[PDB]
């Protein structure tokens, strides 16, 4: 039930999503090992993901969380990179999309920095890089990220390196 | 998947060393995220 709607680059919505993508690039402590060496992106397309069942699933849970947290869902817009982005847009997030070995346990991880999520597009640690050239810093191959609406509710604060 | 810490719905990973890093977040229920936008891009080679 998923349809993808292209946003025009003239659309204020395209422009605000592109700005969040570009403005949250940072340098990484791996010198670009996982995600590549870059300061900015060439945005090729931004599509709205429309699925009524997946949206209702989201809003149902959001209401449950809000009601447990003084009517505050603590909703953020956050990036997610994964080799399974095609599966996610069609079937939704679930336990198959969890990072079992993540620093904060087996859950689904999201980043404020788009460049952090970019490190996961080709797998954990960038995997072996792009499928065509096996290059984690490939400047040719098209990459995809998700910019996601995320309900945090009451969030446990972990200070960490 | 693991469970959220008791009394919580997510975990926030606050950076404590790299002053320029932004936060990362973890949810333990797939229903707590909706994939709103699919962004197709290339990384650019610095000049
Ligand atoms: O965007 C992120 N994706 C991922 C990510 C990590 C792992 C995976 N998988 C997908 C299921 C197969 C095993 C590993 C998918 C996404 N981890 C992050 C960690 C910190 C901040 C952001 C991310
Ligand atoms: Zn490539």
């Amino acid at each position: 039930g998923t349809i993808l709607i292209d946003l025009s680059p003239d659309d204020k919505e395209f422009q605000s999503v592109e700005e969040e993508m570009q403005s949250t690039v940072r340098e990484h402590r791996d010198g670009g090992h996982a995600g590549g060496i870059f300061n900015r992106y060439n945005i090729l397309k931004i599509q709205k993901v429309c699925n009524k069942k997946l949206w209702e699933r989201y809003t149902h849970r959001r209401k449950e969380v809000s009601e447990e947290n003084h009517n505050h869902a603590n909703e953020r817009m956050l990036f997610h990179g994964s080799p399974f982005v095609n599966a996610i847009i069609h079937k939704g997030f679930d336990e198959r999309h969890a990072y079992i070995g993540g620093m904060f346990g087996a859950g689904i991880y999201f980043a404020e920095n788009s460049s952090k999520s970019n490190q996961y597009v080709y797998g954990i640690g960038g995997g072996t890089g792009c499928p065509v050239h096996k290059d984690r810093s490939c400047y040719i191959c098209h990459r995809q990220l998700l910019f996601c609406r995320v309900t945090l509710g009451k969030s446990f604060l972990q200070f960490s390196a | 998947m693991a469970h959220s810490p008791p009394g919580h719905h997510s975990v926030t990973g606050r950076p404590s060393v790299n002053g320029l890093a932004l936060a990362e977040y973890v949810i333990y229920r797939g229903e707590q995220a909706y994939p709103e936008y699919l962004i197709t891009y290339q990384i650019m080679r610095p000049e």
